[PDB]
């Protein structure tokens, strides 16, 4: 947060209901992308994924 | 015929009326109650009310004198009305005060019978005169830290410990020609004053300039002196205004002049075309209002003042007021513009075009101070005139809108809510 940075955007307004629900949208893809990667990798080898890999039938 | 301006040294200004039947004269130093200090303030005042003490007054009572003074916060003046054709017996009797004499009115036994109803001065002002002391505060916590602060009458503390070898710390500094101007307003000529003041010698502390401070500076805040002995309630709020000589002078003048002044008895009030009426009419909700924008050289407060005998439902009253100035913003009607414009001019008018020469004297000596000249009435009107509600939805826009506010006042304001609320109606919300 820098007064430069925000100001920008916002200038001398706080942020508009919409543009909320707007972020909110976004945000909500944009983390579950993160989190979901980083949990994936953190239990590499571990996931039926990469076991499904190897074991053949 | 358009207002004379000329210096020799000592800059002369005058203002002609053939219809006046009488005159007046008198200097205004460019430097009032927001040049002194902390613990010398109403030193501005003290030197009033000598100037008006017995002593001096009887003197040109005899000669057929009437003398004018007044301090305001960027200037002070010190004036003397008589009779046109006496236009001598009015500069030297100035000449007189302000060069001639110096002990002569600061006597042990004048300044400690002055000092001692200037005194008792501010103690029924403080005591029972609420919508200035309220308002007086106001400037005391918008401006808090910073010269327009100190009260013009000063504070009954700063003037119970002043002394004569106070009243000439200002005077030796800040009393001087090149922070003066003399006026020349009523029924005289330019060529009668500008005359009769080359005829005089002598200078006091030539090349002396008068000294600065920190320039003033605004911030949002408080302070409430509840008193619930007191059958009414005053209060008074606004924002950062706008200076004299400010693009938005008027713009902002216009602005204060929609919402306007209000009198719950005089039944002309109760129909004037002010939106804002519509609300506060249906309980009551206040016995009197008005609004403002007070301008400074340095800064500005743009806001309302109210006293009420309602006191359960003040919380209203500012909610009603300052919604209505989120209008200015977002949606003002330009046909109130319009009737604002008229009105402004009205007003504006019975200000500059008073029968009444010592008033034309503090306007002309203040202006000519400030900017250099006057500004006339087709000057003005010809700028409140060229006003857009563009213009108003602008000014508002930044100095209205969602900015610190300024709130002071007292009697039974228990029900006057509290900052985060009263700021927070600054604005409105918005998809
Ligand atoms: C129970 C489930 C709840 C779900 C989540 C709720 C999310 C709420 C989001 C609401 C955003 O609402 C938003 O509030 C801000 C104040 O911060 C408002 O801002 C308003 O007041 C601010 C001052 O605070 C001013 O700067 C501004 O000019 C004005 O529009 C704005 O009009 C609105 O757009």
């Amino acid at each position: 947060s820098f007064s430069s940075l925000y100001k920008t955007f916002f200038k001398r307004n706080a942020v508009f209901v919409g543009t909320i629900f707007a972020g909110a949208f976004v945000f909500q893809t944009v983390f579950d992308t993160a989190i979901t990667s980083w949990y994936e990798n953190h239990n590499k080898g571990k996931l039926w994924k990469d076991v499904k890999a190897r074991i053949a039938a | 015929a358009e207002v004379t301006q000329l210096s020799n040294g000592i800059v002369v200004a005058t203002e002609h009326n053939p219809s006046a039947h009488t005159a007046s004269v008198g200097v205004v130093f460019g430097s009032g109650a927001a040049n002194e200090n902390p613990y010398n303030n109403g030193v501005s005042n003290l030197w009033k009310n000598i100037f008006l003490s017995k002593e001096n007054s009887a003197v040109a009572a005899k000669e057929g004198l009437a003398l004018s003074s007044n301090i305001s916060r960027d200037f002070q003046s010190y004036i003397v009305s008589s009779l046109p054709g006496s236009t001598d017996k009015s500069l030297d009797f100035l000449n007189q005060s302000f060069i001639q004499q110096k002990a002569n009115l600061l006597s042990s036994s004048n300044f400690e019978a002055t000092k001692k109803s200037v005194l008792k001065q501010v103690q029924d002002f403080e005591d029972n005169d609420h919508p200035n002391r309220v308002l007086e505060h106001l400037h005391s916590t918008a401006f808090q830290n910073t010269p327009l602060s100190l009260p013009t009458r000063g504070t009954l503390e700063s003037l119970e410990n002043l002394v004569v070898a106070d009243l000439e710390s200002f005077a030796n500094n800040h009393f001087l020609n090149s922070n003066a101007v003399v006026v020349g307003t009523g029924n005289i000529k330019h060529e009668d004053l500008v005359n009769s003041i080359e005829s005089k010698n002598l200078s006091l502390q030539t090349g002396t300039k008068p000294v600065l401070k920190k320039k003033a500076a605004f911030l949002g805040s408080e302070v409430r002196l509840r008193d619930d002995t007191l059958p009414k309630a005053w209060i008074s709020l606004a924002v950062e205004g706008e200076p004299v000589n400010s693009p938005n002078y008027f713009v902002a003048k216009l602005a204060a002049q929609i919402f306007g002044s209000y009198n719950a008895f005089e039944p002309a009030s109760r129909l004037q075309g002010i939106k804002l009426l519509d609300n506060i009419q249906e309980y009551q909700l206040c016995d009197n209002f008005n609004h403002f924008s007070l301008s400074y050289k340095d800064s500005g407060l743009w806001g309302f003042s109210t006293a009420t005998r309602n006191v359960t439902m003040i919380d209203d009253l500012i909610h009603f007021t300052l919604k209505q100035w989120n209008r200015l913003t977002i949606s003002v009607t330009d046909t109130e513009v319009e009737r604002a414009k008229s009105l402004l001019k009205l007003q504006l008018g019975q200000l500059y075009e008073s029968g009444n020469p010592v008033n034309d004297a503090n306007l002309l000596g203040a202006e000519v101070l400030i900017k250099g000249s006057k500004l006339s009435l087709g000057e003005a009107f010809k700028k409140i005139d060229a006003i857009t509600v563009k213009d108003v939805k602008a000014w508002a826009g930044k100095r209205l809108w969602d900015q610190d506010i300024a709130i002071a006042g007292t009697g039974q304001i228990e029900g006057l809510l509290d900052y985060m609320r009263i700021r927070s109606d600054m604005s409105m919300m918005r998809w």
